[PDB]
């Protein structure tokens, strides 16, 4: 029931020979795994933690100047010198001013002038980095037991969370009553934390590209620097003003916090106050359902009366969830649940909370099932007092096919070349598709890095037009496909 | 904004007695954050029902909850002497706060 | 400044909403529209120059769009 | 951001030096150079697109320049 | 002389008294008393709702977030009528004086 | 959630590129611009003649 | 839709397209009307007063 | 006005009479007829324009009918 009520649900159906399935886990998403003899499980990536961050650069977003000094030299005497030019905590500039008898000079020319001021940082943004071995993905595996944890906390069940680290990427959950599940994850491929910086700025943290971070035009410290006083690009945070040729001056350029916020658009925000927590990204895992068994398959039908205690509702995914209570004898019984037609001649829908059972009489169990599009009837119980529930599913099968194609394409857009692993059961077609996607995505990312979505749409339109106005059919079709894919990615790029 | 409940209620032992918790479209008419608390004298409130009808693990099955429109109801079927207590209704409102009923005193006699 | 290099085409993007993604999506186009409205004179010259340079109508439109998009931003 | 709408072409310039004339004279060209260095792939594809669209070297070179100048800008 | 203020821009603000209101799917928009006040910046959006968070339906529930906007620094812009425009000129003859 | 989106002093300083600075601290003084004048030499007589 | 002791069964989208000032379904104050301008007119006949 | 967007053509009709079906069935026809009577000048211009945009009596009659129906409606 944890995975219900989340609009980004994914249904992964089927395990291969070996009883394993490849599932990508995303933070905002959730995965419901359906296997034939296995119970239905819900997998959610609820946390990614980076530990032991190391700073590589401390940028200055707000500074001040305190000790301004000037040296002036008469024309043809060369540029002047201040003793504080050697000082790395001072920012200096060389200019020229008009000189002559009026200035106490005696030569009437452009006399070089140098002005220096002490650069002091008042606000900085850290750029901590983390080693890929220090990530820790937390995952919650919850099965469709149809039951609840129960408020009585003296016993706490149904809450198995597994931590996955690059060192320990294989772990098993012990779901009570359902055996155990094995997750064979690959954290080292989910995110390249050697090309990412945990940018923290005034109680707000972002995850950013490392080259982008190193390219920022603000003054920076090495990161091990413990006293400031050696800022590198101090000239980017100051301005030297020589109106006409009378005097030279230097002033600071105000807090760069808002300009940084503008620069950070397109960077995913993370948390860095109580640990470095990243609620973004994906995990590729292999699900080992071999030692996963349905609970209570030795039980018998209830042969009793059920009452609906939570009225049937339709989730955002085309399934229906209902909560029924059993009022009969033989408490540990399988619940007779069918999605038939009006005459009950055909089975039209397949339930999702597979093998719904009653463990205690006074313990409601909520069933999730997938009805067909249109009229359908939910039948619960057996002939005496059997409760028959009607339902109408408003969609269309063609509409569902379109929605699933759209969802698959969107997954490809986000997890490019990793979308081939979301539900893959091995196979040769999946491998060929993934290899082709890797080869094509290498070129696409090379040719489209650092381009805004508007530029992507423009380039897609241009390429589509070029392909349309192409004599060669072999070139025209390829160009049109490239243009349409570019247009799609540009229309669904910013996230 | 306090949820409205009858000041008092009495029912003969072994009978069934119902309590009402009338609220607005935000507190008890808009959301299923309806909970019933039983408080014996000199003791902290005890969660009797939640999600309208669901009852805690230790809570007897004699306690049943219903909700209709802006009104949520609590029913007791056994009416044992131990059931005589003060019952409070609460709801999590649309603005993110918690509102409590005025509380009904149930007496068996 | 830093605001002129706004961490857009860096990959690293996911399902989770990015920072300032509601506004930055269209604020550039809004800015270009405001510039074109506030400076009609240049847009006419850009159209005339694109017409002169562009042999076909595809080249002319492409050149005009590029010119009018780069005129304010190049500032 | 306000930083994307500077006060450059307002036509009020006098002989007196402006706010960041020395600094901001070449900042945009520096940004274009850095972006082109960090993202060569878009440069090659922009050159290919300009060569295809442009029937004459003038059109091709102009299109390539405009594409390269506008790509970092929206970025 | 005597410039007149034409507009005050805010360059540094702060948000306080943040509040949110939610409604179940298909039941319309949530309401916040602070929406009436213009010192509060507010936005409407949709969140996932369902049994888990107290709704009987499983759609996109509307939500409104309101916070109080307070300005901390200003960028006042003033105007001057050309009449109050004292210019100062210095005329020095080539008298040849020593200084 | 709602966040206040930083301080725009530096962003404005960058936006003011191409604008000449003036002194409004006390008096709203301007040290930029021109002034066209017509000079009358009628009453000018050489000193020391 | 019910209006002054008469009720109608209307289309939902049509009802939400109505050009009148409205309040949300759950609004306690009753005073934050949304599109008030549909029920008031502003007069500036001669550009003298409004 | 709300009166300018009636609850007509919404697909919710049943056997039971709607709110003002009998009265409002021919209101539009009555209004167009009254407008045509009061404003015979525009009808002649509409006929002339329909004939000018002709090549077929079906086209001319359809265009004239549409213009006459839209003249009061546009108000
Ligand atoms: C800078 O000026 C301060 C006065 O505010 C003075 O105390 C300090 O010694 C100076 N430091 C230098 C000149 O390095
Ligand atoms: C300028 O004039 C002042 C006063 O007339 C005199 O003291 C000074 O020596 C002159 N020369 C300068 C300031 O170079
Ligand atoms: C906002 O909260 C402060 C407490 O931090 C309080 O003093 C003030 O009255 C509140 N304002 C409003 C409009 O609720």
């Amino acid at each position: 029931m944890r995975c219900i009520g989340i609009s980004n649900r994914d249904f992964v159906e089927g395990v291969s020979g070996g009883s394993w399935v490849d599932i990508v886990l995303e933070h905002g998403s959730c995965v419901t795994t359906m296997a034939k003899n296995k119970p239905t499980l819900d997998f959610e990536l609820i946390k990614t933690e980076a530990k032991h961050p190391a700073t590589l650069r401390k940028y200055c977003i707000e500074a001040k100047l305190t000790n301004t000094t000037t040296a002036s030299r008469c024309p043809t005497q060369g540029e002047p010198s201040l003793n504080e030019e050697q000082d790395k905590r001072f920012v200096c500039k060389h200019s020229m001013v008009d000189r002559g008898w009026g200035n106490g000079c005696g030569l009437f020319g452009k006399g070089g002038i140098v002005t220096c001021a002490m650069f002091t940082c008042k606000k900085n943004m850290e750029g901590k980095i983390v080693q890929p071995e220090n990530l820790e993905y937390t995952i919650v595996i919850t099965p469709h037991s149809g039951e609840e944890n129960a408020v009585g906390n003296d016993t706490g069940k149904h809450g198995k969370e597994i931590k996955v680290t690059p060192q320990s990427s294989i772990t098993e959950a012990e779901l009570t009553g359902y055996g155990t599940v094995t997750m064979e994850c690959s954290p080292r491929t989910g995110l390249d934390f050697n090309e990412m910086v945990l940018l923290q700025m005034e109680n707000k943290a972002w995850l950013v590209h490392r080259q982008w971070f190193l390219d920022l035009p603000l003054p920076w410290l090495p990161g091990a620097d413990t006293q400031g006083s050696n800022w590198i690009q101090k000239e980017t945070l100051v301005t030297f003003k020589n109106p006409h040729a009378k005097k030279q001056d230097v002033v600071v350029l105000g807090s760069q916090e808002g300009a940084m916020h503008t620069a950070l658009t397109g960077a995913t925000e993370i948390q860095m106050s109580s640990g470095n927590l990243l609620f973004t990204g994906h995990l590729k895992c292999r699900l080992r359902m071999d030692k996963l068994q349905l609970k209570g398959m030795s039980y018998s039908m209830c042969t009793g009366k059920f009452k609906v205690v939570k009225e049937i509702a339709e989730t955002q995914h085309g399934t229906i969830v209902i909560r029924v209570q059993y009022e009969g004898d033989g408490s540990p019984c399988k619940i007779p649940f069918e999605i038939m037609d009006l005459e009950k001649r055909h089975v039209l829908g397949r339930l999702i909370t597979v093998n719904p059972i009653v463990t205690e009489k006074d313990s409601p169990v909520n069933i999730e099932a997938e009805p067909p599009f249109g009229d359908s009837y939910i039948i619960i119980g057996v002939e005496p007092g059997q409760l028959k529930l009607s339902w109408f599913k408003k969609g269309s099968s063609i509409g569902q096919m379109f929605e699933t194609t759209m969802r698959g394409a969107k997954r490809m857009a986000i997890l490019g070349d990793t979308a081939w692993d979301f539900g893959s059961l091995g196979g040769v077609f999946t491998s060929i598709g993934k290899a082709l996607h890797q080869v094509f995505g290498a070129i696409y990312g090379a040719a489209f890095s650092g381009v805004s979505w508007t530029m992507k749409i423009l380039i897609g339109v241009v390429i589509t037009w070029i392909g349309m106005n192409s004599r060669s059919t072999s070139l025209s079709v390829s160009l049109v496909l490239v243009g349409v894919v570019t247009l799609y990615l540009g229309v669904m790029v910013q996230a | 904004s306090a949820l409205t409940q009858p000041a008092s209620v009495s029912g003969s032992p072994g009978q069934s007695i119902t309590i009402s918790c009338t609220g607005t479209s935000s507190d008890v008419g808009g959301f299923n954050y309806v909970s019933w608390f039983q408080q014996h004298p000199g003791k902290a409130p005890k969660l009797m029902l939640y999600d309208v009808t669901s009852r805690p693990s230790g809570v007897s099955s004699r306690f049943s909850g219903s909700k209709s429109g802006n009104t949520a109801s609590l029913t007791i079927s056994g009416l044992q002497a131990e059931d005589e207590a003060d019952y409070y209704c609460s709801s999590h409102t649309s603005r993110g706060t918690w509102v409590f009923g005025g509380g009904t005193k149930l007496t068996v006699l | 400044s830093v605001a002129l290099v706004p961490h857009v085409g860096m990959g690293l993007e996911t399902r989770t909403e990015t920072w300032m993604s509601s506004e930055g999506a269209w604020k550039h186009a809004q800015r270009i529209e405001t510039w074109v409205l506030r400076h009609p004179g240049f847009t006419i010259m850009a159209a005339i120059l694109a017409y002169t340079i562009g042999t076909t109508y595809f080249q002319r439109v492409l050149i005009f769009i590029l010119l009018t998009a780069v005129a304010p931003s190049m500032t």
